[PDB]
This record gives structure tokens, C-alpha cells and sequence, in this order.
DNA sequence: ATCGATGTATATATCTGACACGTGCCTGGAGACTAGGGAGTAATCCCCTTGGCGGTTAAAACGCGGGGGACAGCGCGTACGTGCGTTTAAGCGGTGCTAGAGCTGTCTACGACCAATTGAGCGGCCTCGGCACCGGGATTCTGAT
DNA sequence: ATCAGAATCCCGGTGCCGAGGCCGCTCAATTGGTCGTAGACAGCTCTAGCACCGCTTAAACGCACGTACGCGCTGTCCCCCGCGTTTTAACCGCCAAGGGGATTACTCCCTAGTCTCCAGGCACGTGTCAGATATATACATCGAT
């Protein structure tokens, strides 16, 4: 009737992250005491730059491999091979994740 | 009973985006899923430390965007800022 | 036989292959059995407390996985 | 006719991903530090929390012992020696060393 | 005209007078002692805030800063501080 | 017409304020409800931090044979003690020079 | 003149004495520049940030405090 | 006439209080860094920020030089070299050392 | 100063369990509307930062000569990797048991909120003493004597 | 064996400016009621964690041994420090100007909050294929001659 046909605000940003779930987390994270409007949206763009990235990432270290389904080792050669990564996410340790196919410069 | 909310769909949608034919097992579904809960409070705190310094008691879309550009190092930022931008001018219409 | 001894002398030569070491001194096994004891005593004693204050009495994921949030070395995939 | 074995099995290692210890000695020495912090009563464990806890101990300590071979390697030395793992730690940040 | 400013100085006054009757602190060692306090209060404020959003409470009671202090200082500076914490709620409940 | 104001930190007895510091957790957002017990609890923990540091200072200034903190006894007298510096290593402190050492193998003769 | 040449080299020896050093190389003194000019950029690039939210014009004693709080390295002695 | 005075300076150095680099092209140094990131736009500045800014980089240079002062006396020199100051900034870390 | 045994990499077969997809559902997101206060913006004051000038003087710079220490190399001894045969304990299945985790229902103590009151605490100002500096005397290392 | 000289430390004397005390004030802490909901608590139901046991086998272990490597030692040469001289820029004091930080008033838009409705995401199954393992084939790599 006089209700529109409910359109999800993620369908009004384009992007695939859930807007009403974050907006529900930031009203009871309690960060702020209140939530503007364009701020879950701005953060939404930047995990979805951030998933974007890092599984292109994981998706060229799985085609190294020669697999098509992503393994935590995928995710931790794609994460250590990229330097500004690596400055985000050093201090993070990989769950079922080895360590970098790295031998030390005296081989000889 | 117990929703257990996971953002598992959503990461499931942006990898068919980017990678048409590429599957996810279920233990880096979960290190998908608790990296962003952990980025998420990362960037949640940065918005309260910088909301209360400055006295003002909401935070709008600035306050994420000098959180952004502060916490992530470099040239990823500033693609995030980009990407901030293309949302917030195609969320203030319709 | 006493149960430090269970962390073995090829796992922690596994370990320190997985490191890049080549050559191995056999006086290693004594000092590194006593960081790994610091470290575990450091870790269990954050994660305890946290299961006292929830009132139960085991160890779940999500406690543990704070207890190395709050040393500084956070860890993925089992709960957030 | 043998002249190094040691890489076939570097790069094995770094290339397989399986847990290095037991499961066994670690729960049960994971079970006897547990008990000594909460005044003898005992404890029961879920089981992911104690394969996640063998997940971030072998991490930490294979971090450890690269830092210390990178100390071996510029003092001139080519073995492990215990007094590299000890300044390793006085060099490493003091709260992550010991808390 | 001003701002008030608040700030922690005067207890940090009372208490030097009462340790040690006959000892002074200068300006510059007062504003240290000031970002002193008022850093260690964020932290233990935000463990208790944290650690009360992890188990689904709402309330910060005095349980959960003392599940945060016995967490937050290493040792037995921790336990004298839980003991003088349990001797100051003891006072204070009586009224 | 009614009863005398009386300070709560008099009712606990303690030198650190409850009220600045109940004042200060209701505007922080830390929670929704604060707690009556948790001030109180923190008053304690302050004040006996702040007795911990200010003794170990004031026999810091004493061997030092001044009576008034410079920031310089405030600095040794923090990473003297084991215990305060794990807490504090984390912390540069302001006009704080390093604990006067020098490593063994540097002095050759006794 | 360039502008990192106001950091002297008895400057450098003097940091060098307060850290307990007997003898300095002739090298040092580039690489110590460039770790104090790395250092120097991180954190003015953070504290500077911090104005530019606040739309102010001026590097105030609380952004320095605060940029240097984010990097985990608080200062005491400046204000909260 | 000469006599080896370094013990003399080590320690009269320790015990100081007063800042020890120069204070002047400290902040010139810091203009000219501003100057990188607002495109330009010259910058005001509070003495307390340079003074507090002085404070913070003189610690944490001094803490980095006495660890790799560690690193070079491990080798058997007594002399720092700029491979053990670059090989404890790499030992400290990504986001204590490097930034 | 070339060829052969074998460790090492890769293609092929053949499955299983986990994975990706389908289905019912319920609760959380969305739509529309109202109320109230956070904050945006303009105007003004003053403050304190920047800029500049003159002189000082201690610090920087540079050069020179001397010697402490870095580094390459050699011999020795010790301790470590590797191989082989013995053991033992970890792991896997299989059952069983119950403490305690999780949910549900009730209620009350406890905490949010508002208005009047007053005093604790804060800004401004003043005074004297802890401390900064200088000078003289007892003490202490170096290295010639 | 032994101390002149320089250096270090300690002590007496002087001066100054920042600490601590005092006073007015204002707004924040306190008090007293009031109202609503988080959580404490009792209870019940059921998963999964611990305990036990057999059985197998891969992994741990001890020893013998050859040899790689740490370490003391030595010689050589190089580069850094102490000292002396000349230069310079930081520093201190003073002053002016104006950008901008800080405050107040005014206004209005944005967001908390309420209520209804519906659809996205989650629990639960289910069918099928990528990955794991075994097997065969050949390439490279080290060893033999």
C-alpha cells in the first residue's frame, strides 16, 4: 500500500556489506554516544577495499598452487607478500598457517 | 535460539565478485570472519579516542576518514579513501 | 617421567628447521623449555581469570583467544 | 655417500603446514600449569581452545627462533647458542617477553 | 574569561603530605604525575569496558574492575591492590 | 531542612575523589550503568599506585639528598624496581635520563 | 647546507655516550640520520593528521601526545 | 699529554637531565618535515609540542642504541657499527622499529 | 670428463567428506514520523607565535698524530648430524558418564534522572626557601719519578 | 716503591623564582525521590568433555662415529679519538604584528526513539566434486669410474 518497497541501504551504496548490521553494532559498541549517518557506510567502503584486496591476494596465491579452494596457506603468502600489509598485519598470527618459504642468505 | 552472526555471505559475495570460479573452506572463512571483527574494532577505536579528544559526542563521516587515513599506512588508505568517497556520494542521492 | 620432557628433542628441532636453523647446540633444549614455560605460565594465568569472571569453570576459545589479545598477539580464526 | 640432508627437510617443513608437537604433552602440560594459577581445582577444556593455544605457542616461538638466528648470524657464529635466545629476549619488547 | 581546566593535582598533594610530611614536587613532575594517572586510568577503564561487552553485561559493577586490575598489573602489586580495593568497598558499603 | 553533604570519599575514607572519578566514567561510554561499588574500587587502586610510586620517589629524592620531586627521581625511581617497570616500560617519562649502568665487559680492572 | 646537517656529529657521539657506546663508527652518522628522519616523519605525519581533523591550523602539545600514544610509545608530562 | 677521557664523559652524561641535541635545528628539522604533508601551507607551532616531540625521539633513540650496542659487543668488537643499529630496528619490529 | 642409480617432480586413478546449494523460519532491518540538543557558523578579543636584530660564547669543524681494535687466517678439540636398531607412547576407535553450559522464567535491588543547595576545588596573587651557582678545602686516580 | 698534578667530591656562602599558602567564586558533587530493567537466581535439559581401554605403528631414543665449526692466538693495518685552533650559529633579550585559538550566541538539521511489517540470513539437510593418497613415469642431480 502506502509503504514503499523496502530497498536495503548497502542496494542504495552499491556495496555488498552489510550497512543495518553495522549500524546496529556501532548503536551498541557504545564508542559514540551517538551514530551519524555516513560513518557505517564510509567504514563499509573500507572493508570492502580491504576483502577486495586481500582475496585478489589469495586468489593469485591459490592459482600458484594449482587449487581453486583457499586454504589458510593461501592467506598467509598472500598476507606476508605484500609489504604494506606487512605493515598491517604483522602482529597478527595466522590460525593452520605456516611461514614464508624463506632460507637464509649463507646457502652456498 | 542462537543467530551466531557471521559475515561468511558477504565475504562469500565480494569473492564471487572478484573471483568467479574460487571455493573457501570453512577454517579461512572463520580467519576471514575474525579479521573483520578485529579491523572493525580497530577502527572503532580510533573513532572513540578521536571523538572524545576533540569533544564532540557523534561520529560522522570524517571522523572514520582521518581514522582510516591514520591507521592504515600508506597508498591503502588512500584507495579506501577513494572508495569512501564513491560510497558517500552515491548514498546521499535517492 | 616428569612432563616437561614430553616437548621433545626433534620437535623442538622440527621447530627450529621450521626457523631456518642449521646447526644446533645441544644446550638449547634446557633454555628453550624455559620460555616456552614463561609463556605458557603468562598466557594461562590471563586466560584463567578470564573464564573466573564469567563464572564458569572451563576454558573456552573466546578466552583464550583475549588473553593473547591483551599481550599484544592477536589471533584469528576462532571467534572474535 | 651423504653430504647435507638438513635442506630436503628446511624446506619440507616450510613448506608443510602440520602442528610440530604432539597433542598430548601439551595438553596435559597445559593441564598442569592451568591448575597451579586457579588453587587446585580442576579445570575442563574445549578443544578448539586448546588447539588454538598449540597454534599461537608454535608461531611464537618459531618467530623467536628466527630472531635468534638472525643473532647467531651477525655475531659470526653458524650454531644456535642459548646466549642468543637470551639477549633475543631482553631485545624484544619488554612488555611481549615477559608481561 | 576561562575554562576550569579539572585536573588531578591536589590529591596528589594530599597524598605526598600524608607519605612524606616534609617533601616537594615541582610543576613539571605534577603534569607528569597528572598524564600518569589519567593514563592508567584509561587503560583500566577500558579493560573493564571491554571485558563487560565480551560476556553480555551491560553494567560495569565492581566485579568486573576487579577481574580488570587483577588482569591489567603484573604480580603482586595486583594482589595488594585487590586487597586494598576489598578494604575500601568494605568501608564504603557500611553507609 | 535535610542531612549534612557529606563527600563520598569520606564515607570510603580514601584521598582520590569518587565523585570526579564517577563523573568521568559516566562521560567516558564505557557502559551504559555504572556500577556504586567500581569508583570506590578505583579510588583504591589509584591511591595505592600513587603511594607506590610517591614512596619509591620520595627515597629516591632522599638518596639524592634533595626534598622536592624533580622528574629525574621520578625516573629512577620507576625502573629501579622490577615490578613498576614491567608495568611502565611501555611509558617514556619526561626530563628522564637512563638508570645510571654501564654493561660489565666495558670496565676492564678492578 | 642541507637541513639534516643541523644535527651535528658531536651531537650524535653525545647520544652515543649517554648509551653506553666507547667507540662510534665514521659510517653511523647516515644511517642514524635517516632512522631519526624516518621516526621524525611517522610521527609528524600522525600528529598532523590529528590537527587537520580538528580544523585547526597548529600542532598543539596534545597531537604530538596523542600521535605518539597510537604508535605505542605514550609520553608522560604533557597533559591527557 | 693525552690520557683516554670517554669514562669521564659516560659518566657525566648519564647523570644529566637537560636535553642534549641542539634545540634549534631539532626544530627547523620538524618545519621542514611539516612542510611535506600540508601541501605547502606553513604550519604554526606550540614550544610544549617541540618540547614534548624532543623528548619522545631522545628516549627512544637512546633505547635503540643501547640494544644495538648489545648486538655489537655480542660479535666481540666494541665498536657500533650501522649493521647492528639496522639489524635491531629489524629485530624490534615493524611497528616499533621501522614505524 | 661422461654415464648410471636414485632422489625428486609430475601425471593418472579413485575415492570421501566437506562444500556449496536448497528450504523453512523469525527476528532484525527498514519506513515513517516526531522531538530536542549537538554542533555549525559568524563575530570578536587577545595571545602567543613568528619574525627580526644585535651581540656573545660555547660549541662545532677540521686537521693531525698516535695506538686500540677489526679482521683474516691457522690449529685444536669438542660437540653435533646421521645412521641403525630398540622402545613407547601418541593417536584412533569405541563406550560411557555427568558436570556444567545454555536457555527460560521471576523478581528486586540498583541505577538513571532531575532539582535545590553548598563547599570542594580552581583561578589569581604573594612570599620565602630549595635549589642553582661559585669558591675553597679534603680526597682520589694517573702515570711519570 | 712513590707522590705532583689534575680531577673529583664535599662543604660554606648567596641569590632567585617557582612552590605553597590564602581568598573569592561557580559549577559540579551531593541529597532526596522516582521509575524502570539488567541481572541474580532457581531450575531444567542435554552436549560434549573426561575417563578408560585395546591396538598399532610411527616416532622417540641411545649410541657410535666422522667431521664441521667454535675458539684461542697472532700479525697486520686501519680508522677513530684526544688535543689544539679557528669559525659560526644557537641563544638571549626585546619588540611588533597578526593569524588564529578560544569563547558566545543563535539556529536548525540530524538522529534517538516508537511502531509495524516483511525479507534476509541462519539452522538444517543434501547431492556432488576438489583434494588427498596411491601409483606409474620421467627429469635432474649426485655419485661412480
Amino acid at each position: 500500500k502506502a509503504r514503499a518497497k523496502a530497498k536495503s541501504r548497502s542496494s542504495r551504496a552499491g556495496l555488498q556489506f552489510p550497512v543495518g548490521r553495522v549500524h546496529r553494532l556501532l548503536r551498541k559498541g557504545n564508542y559514540a554516544e551517538r551514530v551519524g549517518a555516513g560513518a557505517p557506510v564510509y567504514m563499509a567502503a573500507v572493508l570492502e577495499y580491504l576483502t577486495a584486496e586481500i582475496l585478489e591476494l589469495a586468489g593469485n596465491a591459490a592459482r600458484d598452487n594449482k587449487k581453486t579452494r583457499i586454504i589458510p596457506r593461501h592467506l598467509q603468502l598472500a598476507i606476508r607478500n605484500d609489504e604494506e600489509l606487512n605493515k598491517l598485519l604483522g602482529k597478527v598470527t595466522i590460525a593452520q598457517g605456516g611461514v614464508l618459504p624463506n632460507i637464509q642468505a649463507v646457502l652456498l | 535460539r542462537s543467530r551466531k552472526e557471521s559475515y561468511s555471505v558477504y565475504v562469500y559475495k565480494v569473492l564471487k565478485q572478484v573471483h568467479p570460479d574460487t571455493g573457501i573452506s570453512s577454517k579461512a572463512m572463520g580467519i576471514m570472519n575474525s579479521f573483520v571483527n578485529d579491523i572493525f574494532e580497530r577502527i572503532a577505536g580510533e573513532a572513540s579516542r578521536l571523538a572524545h579528544y576533540n569533544k564532540r559526542s557523534t561520529i560522522t563521516s570524517r571522523e572514520i576518514q582521518t581514522a582510516v587515513r591514520l591507521l592504515l599506512p600508506g597508498e591503502l588508505a588512500k584507495h579506501a579513501v577513494s572508495e569512501g568517497t564513491k560510497a558517500v556520494t552515491k548514498y546521499t542521492s535517492s | 617421567r616428569d612432563n616437561i620432557q614430553g616437548i621433545t628433542k626433534p620437535a623442538i628441532r622440527r621447530l627450529a628447521r621450521r626457523g631456518g636453523v642449521k646447526r644446533i647446540s645441544g644446550l638449547i633444549y634446557e633454555e628453550t623449555r624455559g620460555v616456552l614455560k614463561v609463556f605458557l605460565e603468562n598466557v594461562i594465568r590471563d586466560a584463567v581469570t578470564y573464564t573466573e569472571h564469567a563464572k564458569r569453570k572451563t576454558v573456552t576459545a573466546m578466552d583464550v583467544v583475549y588473553a593473547l589479545k591483551r599481550q599484544g598477539r592477536t589471533l584469528y580464526g576462532f571467534g572474535g | 655417500r651423504r653430504r647435507q640432508g638438513w635442506l630436503k627437510e628446511i624446506r619440507k617443513l616450510q613448506k608443510s603446514t602440520h602442528l610440530l608437537i604432539r597433542k598430548l604433552p601439551f595438553s596435559r602440560l597445559a593441564r598442569e600449569i592451568c591448575v597451579k594459577f586457579t588453587r587446585g581445582v580442576d579445570f575442563n577444556w574445549q578443544a578448539q581452545a586448546l588447539l588454538a593455544l598449540q597454534e599461537a605457542a608454535e608461531a611464537f616461538l618459531v618467530h623467536l627462533f628466527e630472531d635468534a638466528y638472525l643473532l647467531t648470524l651477525h655475531a659470526g657464529r653458524v650454531t644456535l647458542f642459548p646466549k642468543d635466545v637470551q639477549l633475543a629476549r631482553r631485545i624484544r619488547g619488554l612488555e611481549e617477553g615477559l608481561g
